[PDB]
RNA sequence: CGCGGCACAUCCACCUUGUGGUGGGUGUGGGUAGGGGAGCGUCCCUCAUUCAGCGAAGCCACCGGGUGACCGGUGGUGGA
RNA sequence: AUGCCGUGGUGUAAAGCGUGGCAGUGAGACGGCGGGGGAUAAGCUCCGUACGUCGAAAGGGAAACAGCCCAGAUCGCCGGC
RNA sequence: UAGACGGUGAGAGCCCGGUACGCGAAAACCCGGCACCUGCCUAGUAUCAAUUCCCGAGUAGCAGCGGGCCCGUGGAAUCCGCUGUGAAUCCGCCGGGACCACCCGGUAAGCCUAAAUACUCCUCGAUGACCGAUAGCGGAUUAGUACCGUGAGGGAAUGGUGAAAAGUACCCCGGGAGGGGAGUGAAAGAGUACCUGAAACCGUGUGCCUACAAUCCGUCAGAGCCUCCUGGGUGGUGAUGGCGUGCCUUUUGAAGAAUGAGCCUGCGAGUCAGGGACAUGUCGCAAGGUUAACCCGUGUGGGGUAGCCGCAGCGAAAGCGAGUCUGAAUAGGGCGACCCACACGCGCAUACGCGCGUGUGAAUAGUGGCGUGUUCUGGACCCGAA
């Protein structure tokens, strides 16, 4: 029983090749580098598949210190005064409330101002 | 247990009966596997060869000296990674008939014939044919007044020639003589027919 | 073919009736004189072999 | 009814064979051996200790010799013979050979393991004086 | 930590209470050498069954699918 | 001081032990602590250390940066600490 | 009695060659018979008695040196070679593992001898869980050819139109090649560069991006264009932001400026044998299990008990034996036996139990088969020296 490798052979190198559509130079037209590339493209995707978590919270951050230092109020003590008011909006929607409806944004600097210590400064 | 003789072209002459003790042993799935696939294994002739490095036409020199080529170093021009080389761990003739034991063999024979009995896909007869110039036709027309599906097999005296010829060219036909009853064979057919001495003789060889 | 079991190891260790391999042990053959009673009674007779050294040398005899 | 293609192996009595050097999933490209060294590529004898003079070298030979001319007996017990020979009566060489106590065309001796309570008449070769003893206190013979 | 999916080990309760399934716990699931377990794909044979010149194989494209090896559907090409 | 041996309680699933099958390994590295050699040099060398990490460990920190610090990746999330 | 197989314009028992089956040989060769022929016998037999003679020579034996047997010279028997010495003819001589005695066996130094055994250049007839053009023979093809070597030697590569050549008349461009149109064909998406026609590789057209940017070439985030469908969703592209040190081998440690890889396609490495060994999974039978050769069967089936393993061990051994060895030991130690779960049955404990017996384990306890891992001897996972 004689087995020719071809049939069930190419099989693996149709999916890498397919899945490498777009590389540049070699990488997307030669199975042995296609393979090479999809180990590192497969390991990129899944590093950063936990990475955009923190890159998304990192924007998100950024757009909500925007706005609250336009409401006068420092990011830092704008969790704070959520924190204290009970307020458990996350900052995905914290910052898409600071793009999409500014105003609610500002009732809850309202909110974080007056949640927060008269003297934010002295020990609890 | 009580199975009827049926004649060729006529009706039940006599009956004959069926020992438990052979023809009702229980189905042994197991048993009968590994029988049948011994059995298999030894009807595989296994004429398969192939050449080993050592065994292919030339290859004897160093094809060229082990440094400064610049190539890799071969040894031999027949080496399996050559094409046209040898084959390494190629097939070989072999045997691959097995030693299954002697009552594992006849166990399994009792299991599958108890199998069709049980559901009655024994029969006996006393002849294929009335006479004694062998005729497919009537020898057809009988068996499938007797069973009307696909794989009989036919239990005959080896001094019946008459009834051998006449179901000898029918598809799905298969003739055994008593001695030679097996697992594989009762197990294929699901109608085994016997001449009414064949079963005798393998009611007697078998006690 | 069919196995060859290991002459020197044939000669030097054999079974018990439940399987057990025994040996005799060495120091007993030449230099006795300074040898006390104690340690020659010692090294008498068999033991059974070492746990560590069964399987090496079941594969010798077998 | 049972045909060819309901037929099937035990459970559990056809196991998978390890094809290995076949890929990293699986055992891989050293195939187990893990090695650069000897096991790499070859076997080490298993009289082979490194260089130590190995078990089979450090001991002695057992002592003594093999007794070319030593007379081999079948064993019989006296147990087993009342388990095959409950009623007694005659019991022979051929006898107990026949009801399996015993290989065939060899000389066979009575032992006195177990009890005797069959008035038996056993015809053997070189019984043991424990065998007779319980042989004839059974009110039997043992004869030569 | 939250929410959802999977797996392994083990425990408790129902179902032929161990061939074991079901539900729920608890714990666990980085990994080289290496061990153990379970599978994918190719070819050949047997048995059964079912497709195929109203178009098989192979190949190509697209759309889908599975926890993985991989799989299916549709169309094109093709000719057993 | 630790460490070690025993013992009695308490706690702790994947402890331990025996005996079989199959191994691989037997080139280690650095860091902490105790030492030898060295010139109380070496990214040196040689030991000890129910010491660690790397090896075979991704993630975060240390600009970069096996061996340091944090922390051990079953998968997914555009949730939180 | 034919449904073997192959061919025939696609899977044919009934179309063809055939097949089952039945016939068939001038001659040659083979085989056998009858003759003819050749050779042997037609004269011995029995008994008595053991007086005489006969049995195969430079041989045996012996010594030396070697060889060969399990025997590697050992106390070296048997057998063989050479050297020396060198017998005897049965009231002899040789062997029975130094040797001696006894006893047993046999007749060396002459020859011939069928069958059972080995093999296949070659001839028929079949077959294949064998290969299918890098395979299978080196050789489907000029094949031991071409080619290489002075030579011995070494030694390739190259198969497929179509069912049928119907192999493209004729016309046009072109010197031709090649092509276009016509035509043949089911198909020219079969055109003697020809079945299918993958990849590397090379163009052409086209959508997006791209000439201020430092890029393991991707990944996540992401605008904008383009496309195709219902602002939305596909598919293509990807301005821009972040992250991000190839693969393999081998290493304490490599992105490494250590190794290997130009690319693609094809090929290229734990295999097989054995009643081998160990261990396990499974199945059969079970105090038994199983056959080997071989025999008989169209087969895979049926016989086949020789043997093997289990059945008792201890001891160097004689031997003894549930014991045995050491030992002076009715001392101690070593090794070995006290074999399993469920049940009944007894000689009986009030009904509940020691022992002993049936049984039921159809893993009991072994044994045999089959699978797997490892192992042994083989090239033994593959390749590689000098
Ligand atoms: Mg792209
Ligand atoms: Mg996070
Ligand atoms: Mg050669
Ligand atoms: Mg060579
Ligand atoms: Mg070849
Ligand atoms: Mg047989
Ligand atoms: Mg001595
Ligand atoms: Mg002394
Ligand atoms: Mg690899
Ligand atoms: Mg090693
Ligand atoms: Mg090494
Ligand atoms: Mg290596
Ligand atoms: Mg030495
Ligand atoms: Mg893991
Ligand atoms: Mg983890
Ligand atoms: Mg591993
Ligand atoms: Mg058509
Ligand atoms: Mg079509
Ligand atoms: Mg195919
Ligand atoms: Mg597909
Ligand atoms: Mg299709
Ligand atoms: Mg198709
Ligand atoms: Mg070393
Ligand atoms: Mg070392
Ligand atoms: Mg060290
Ligand atoms: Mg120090
Ligand atoms: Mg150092
Ligand atoms: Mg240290
Ligand atoms: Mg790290
Ligand atoms: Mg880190
Ligand atoms: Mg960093
Ligand atoms: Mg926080
Ligand atoms: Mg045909
Ligand atoms: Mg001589
Ligand atoms: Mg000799
Ligand atoms: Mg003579
Ligand atoms: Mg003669
Ligand atoms: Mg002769
Ligand atoms: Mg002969
Ligand atoms: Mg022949
Ligand atoms: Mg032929
Ligand atoms: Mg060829
Ligand atoms: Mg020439
Ligand atoms: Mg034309
Ligand atoms: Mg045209
Ligand atoms: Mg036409
Ligand atoms: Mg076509
Ligand atoms: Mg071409
Ligand atoms: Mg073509
Ligand atoms: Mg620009
Ligand atoms: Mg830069
Ligand atoms: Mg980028
Ligand atoms: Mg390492
Ligand atoms: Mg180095
Ligand atoms: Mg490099
Ligand atoms: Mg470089
Ligand atoms: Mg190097
Ligand atoms: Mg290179
Ligand atoms: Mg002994
Ligand atoms: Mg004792
Ligand atoms: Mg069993
Ligand atoms: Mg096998
Ligand atoms: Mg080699």
């Amino acid at each position: 029983a004689r087995v020719k490798r071809a049939v069930n052979a190419h099989k693996k190198r149709r999916s890498i090749l397919k899945a490498s559509r777009g590389y540049r130079g070699q990488r997307s037209r030669l199975y042995r580098k296609a393979k090479e590339q999809q180990l590192h493209s497969l390991n990129y995707a899944y590093r950063d598949r936990r990475a955009r978590k923190g890159e998304f919270r990192k924007l998100w951050i950024a757009r909500i210190n925007a706005a609250a230092r336009l409401n006068d109020i420092t990011y830092n003590r704008l969790i704070q005064g959520l924190k204290a008011a009970g307020v458990e909006v996350d900052r995905k929607n914290l910052a898409d409330i600071a793009i999409s409806d500014p105003a609610a944004f500002t009732a809850l600097v309202d909110v974080a101002r007056a949640a927060l210590p008269e003297d934010v400064n002295a020990p609890s | 247990l009580k199975i009827d003789v049926k004649t060729p072209a006529g009706k039940v002459d006599g009956a004959i009966e069926l020992p438990a003790e052979l023809f009702d042993v229980p189905a042994n799935i197991a048993l009968m596997h590994q029988v049948v696939t011994a059995q298999r294994a030894a009807a595989r002739q296994g004429t398969h060869s192939t050449k080993t490095r050592g065994e292919v036409s030339g290859g004897g020199r160093k094809p060229y000296r082990q440094k400064g080529t610049g190539r890799a170093r071969q040894g031999s021009t027949r080496a399996p990674q050559f094409t046209g080389g040898g084959v390494v761990h190629g097939p070989k003739p072999r045997d691959y008939s097995q030693r299954t034991p002697k009552k594992m063999i006849a166990a399994a024979l009792r299991g599958a014939l108890s199998d069709r009995a049980r559901n009655g896909r024994i029969h006996a007869i006393t002849e294929l044919v009335e006479g004694q110039n062998p005729s497919t036709k009537s020898a057809r027309a009988f068996l499938a007044s007797l069973t009307e599906r696909k794989q009989v097999l036919v239990v005959i005296g080896r001094s019946d020639e008459a009834g051998a010829k006449s179901v000898r060219n029918l598809p799905g036909v298969h003739i055994l003589a008593p001695d030679q009853l097996n697992t594989y064979d009762v197990l294929r057919a699901d109608d085994v027919v016997f001449s009414v001495e064949a079963l005798n003789a393998y009611i007697a060889a078998n006690t | 073919p069919k196995a060859k079991t290991h002459s020197g190891a044939s000669k030097r260790f054999r079974r018990t009736g439940t399987g057990k391999i025994v040996r005799q042990k060495a120091n007993r053959r030449h230099l006795l004189e300074h040898k006390p009673s104690t340690r020659t009674r010692r090294l008498d007779g068999r033991t059974v072999v070492a746990a560590n050294d069964t399987k090496r040398v079941t594969s010798l005899l077998n | 009814t049972l045909k060819l293609h309901d037929l099937r192996p035990a459970r559990g009595s056809k196991t998978a064979r390890t094809r290995v050097g076949r890929g990293d999933g699986s055992k891989g490209k050293t195939a187990g051996r893990g090695t650069k060294g000897t096991r790499a590529r070859k076997q080490v004898p298993v009289t082979f200790e490194g260089g130590q003079m190995p078990i089979h070298m450090r001991l002695p030979k057992l002592k003594g010799f093999r007794n070319r001319f030593r007379t081999e007996y079948e064993i019989v017990n006296v147990g087993d013979i009342n388990r095959l020979f409950p009623q007694g009566g005659a019991v022979g060489v051929d006898d107990l050979v026949a009801k399996g106590a015993v290989r065939k065309n060899a000389l066979v001796k009575v032992l006195g393991d177990g009890k005797l309570t069959a008035k038996v008449d056993v015809s053997a070769h070189k019984f043991s004086g424990s065998a007779r003893a319980k042989i004839t206190a059974a009110g039997g013979s043992a004869t030569e």
